[PDB]
């Protein structure tokens, strides 16, 4: 969902109306559940 | 404003250079220089005081 | 479709920076004279 | 049969935010794919330990997505894509 | 002291320099001037 | 030697020159007889228009890219004879390391404000008797930890040592030299709420531990015994005041602690429940 | 506005284009400049023989400037000269060279 990552850390919620006078970007992150392996062949 | 370049052209149908002269230097930049008398190039360093 | 991950983020969020939760994986981690003579 | 004429309009294709979207997201993990791999080869050669923290920089998507639509250039490849929103009216 | 109003609850804070851009309550930080308390006049032409 | 044109008004001659200036004639007038003094004054917000001393100095480069319609052999030639000419300088390693502290300040998610202090930081540092050797990370990651300090972030070691590999009293003592350095070249309350963004609580619970670690320095006794268990002994107190469902286990995973720690500093807290309440 | 002299006004008329020799530029320059860096180390005042010593003409006003003196709104500026120890080519009389060669012997030079 979007959010805000501030300037101390806290990743909240976001409001366009704030994003609007806030000058930031709004925006949501994306996740990948990664997978490792290792052959040994 | 901008003089440009054709209305440049039309002071020459007329023909009065004086107003073309005033405009170009009093108007613009005006500036008084120095030069040698033998190599005519701007080389002089004057002290003028 | 895609799922979205619905919770308060940052508890999310915290993994992805620091977190001081180092490792918990197994992934890349690397005489004598004459008796000598 | 006469000449095709490219002036036909059905045989012109458009492209929304999508299709453009594609071909830019498809570049910045292009580009990530390999620096990953970077920190892969480069672990096992100057022998340390990995960490899939400094294996990913978020900046390859980060940076990307911000100047492109920063600009109205998209690579200097295309330009003029982005624009300011016309509020002189709500007709604008 | 210069009297604040917060954006959401607009609860009337009046801090003061250096006293950090934070609501107090709610977790807003769109602060406000609030208007002066003198006179103004117009006309009606 | 001088150098400085001190322009008087030779009608006055009361004073240093209290003048004005017509910014919007470009000129220069007497502030007293009302007379002018010098006309076509230049600008100063002009040829920004058009457009780092405290960090690369008088130091120029300029970048040689290929052209358009050109060889593409000719820029290989360049870099080469740029390749030669790296050793003219040795600030190659400075930008190097600057790319990655910009690798671990972008990393970590610091604002660029961040990225200013470090690099202000190893700059006055660079290269000097004191240093020798040090693992270059380390006096990174102290230059990062400067940056936390000057402004006004909270980070942790630990945090620094969940991303690098500093081996800690190796970290601390090149640390401590790098002060001195500083302090040859004349507050835990900031990392609370991180930790209530760790665990999504609101502003009221978050504000809560906040009169919590406030009131429980000046209570005093037990002493330090090192803030950040200090810090989540607040969160487990006013936690306690309330009835989120997060216990002990699940705190102790997150921060990484130590769940019979905190029972013990609840023992003094519950002794202490008194003098805590507000409202 | 600018400061009354006495030398000889007059217009100019013929107007000749010529080339530079070398060492009219040394009877002319008053610089041999080396340092490449720009003001002072001490981020101030100049590198006096770097790219902008007051041995050549000032600007910002309250500079004075040396051998010119005056100000911004009268000195006309000087020139140095920077000799190398290697002679090049002239990007505008790349082709005006090759046709002498051309023309010209290799040896003898005839
Ligand atoms: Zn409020
Ligand atoms: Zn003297
Ligand atoms: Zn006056
Ligand atoms: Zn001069
Ligand atoms: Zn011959």
């Amino acid at each position: 969902k979007p959010m805000v990552n501030e300037s101390d850390g806290v990743t909240h919620a976001l409001y366009p109306q704030e994003a609007r006078l806030r000058n930031l970007t709004y925006s949501s992150g994306l996740f990948v559940d990664v997978k490792k392996r290792t052959y040994e062949l | 404003l901008r003089f440009g370049e054709m209305e440049r052209d039309c002071m020459i149908a007329h023909g009065a250079a004086s107003f073309l002269k005033e405009r170009l230097m009093e108007a613009s930049d005006a500036f008084r220089v120095h030069i040698c008398g033998i190599c005519g190039l701007m080389t002089v360093i004057a002290k003028l005081n | 479709r895609i799922t979205t991950l619905d919770e308060t983020v940052g508890v999310t969020m915290s993994h992805t920076g620091m977190s001081m939760r180092s490792d918990n994986s197994n992934f890349l981690k690397v005489m004598p004279k004459k008796e000598i003579l | 049969k006469d000449q095709d004429d490219r002036d036909h309009f059905g045989k012109k294709r458009l492209d929304l935010a999508g299709p453009l979207l594609a071909q830019l997201f498809k570049t910045l993990f292009k580009k990530l794919t390999k620096d990953i791999f970077r920190y892969m080869q480069r672990t096992v050669e100057e022998a340390h330990d990995f960490n899939m923290k400094l294996a990913i920089n978020a900046k390859t998507i980060t940076s990307g997505l911000k100047y492109a639509l920063a600009t109205g250039n998209w690579g200097s490849s295309r330009a003029g894509v982005s624009q300011v929103l016309n509020r002189y009216t709500y007709s604008s | 002291t210069l009297k604040y109003i917060c954006a959401e609850c607009s609860s009337k804070l009046s801090l003061s320099r250096t006293d950090a851009v934070r609501c107090k309550d709610c977790g807003h930080r769109i602060l406000l001037k609030a208007r002066t308390k003198r006179l103004v006049q117009f006309e009606a032409r | 030697p001088n150098l400085n044109i001190v322009l008087t008004c030779p009608e006055c001659k009361v004073y240093p020159p209290k003048i004005v200036e017509r910014f919007s004639e470009g000129d220069v007038v007497c502030a007293l007889c009302g007379l002018v003094l010098s006309d076509k004054l230049v600008d100063t917000r002009s040829e920004w228009r058009t457009f780092n001393p405290l960090l690369d100095g008088n130091n120029l480069s300029t970048r040689i890219g290929k052209g358009e319609t050109t060889d593409m052999r000719f820029t290989k030639e360049l870099n080469k004879a740029q390749g030669k000419n790296v050793m003219d300088k040795k600030d190659n390693e400075v930008q190097a390391a600057f790319a990655k502290i910009t690798m671990l300040c972008d990393a970590a998610e610091l604002p660029k404000i961040v990225k200013d202090c470090a690099k202000e930081a190893y700059k006055l540092c660079h290269d000097e008797k004191t240093l020798k050797g040090k693992s270059m990370e380390s006096i990174m990651a102290a230059s990062i930890l400067i940056g936390c300090r000057r402004a006004e972030v909270a980070r942790t070691f630990k945090e620094i040592q969940s991303l690098i590999h500093v081996k800690t009293k190796e970290f601390g003592k090149t640390l401590n030299i790098m002060k001195n350095i500083l302090r040859g070249k004349s507050q835990n309350l900031t990392y609370i709420p991180r930790f209530c963004s760790h665990l999504g609580l609101p502003m009221q619970v978050t504000t809560s531990a906040e009169y919590t670690a406030k009131k429980c320095k000046e209570i005093k006794e037990i002493a330090g015994k090192s803030p950040i268990t200090i810090a989540v002994v607040s969160i487990y107190l006013n936690i306690l005041l309330f009835q989120i469902p997060i216990t002990a286990a699940k705190v102790g995973q997150t921060l990484q602690v130590t769940e019979g720690t905190i029972k013990s500093g609840y023992k003094i807290l519950y002794e202490h429940r008194d003098k805590l309440v507000d409202p | 506005g600018q400061q009354y002299s006495s030398a000889p006004l007059r217009t100019v008329k013929e107007v000749q284009f010529g080339l530079f020799s070398p060492e009219e530029v040394r009877a002319i320059s008053v610089a041999k400049i080396r340092f490449p860096e720009t003001m002072d180390e001490t981020q101030t005042r100049a590198k006096i023989g770097g790219l902008n010593d007051p041995r050549l003409g000032s600007i910002d006003r309250n500079l004075k400037c040396q051998t010119c003196q005056e100000g911004m709104n009268e000195c006309p500026g000087h020139f140095g000269h920077i000799d190398l120890a290697k002679p090049v080519f002239h990007v505008g009389f790349i082709a005006k060279i090759k046709k002498v060669c051309e023309c010209v012997c290799m040896h003898c030079g005839k």
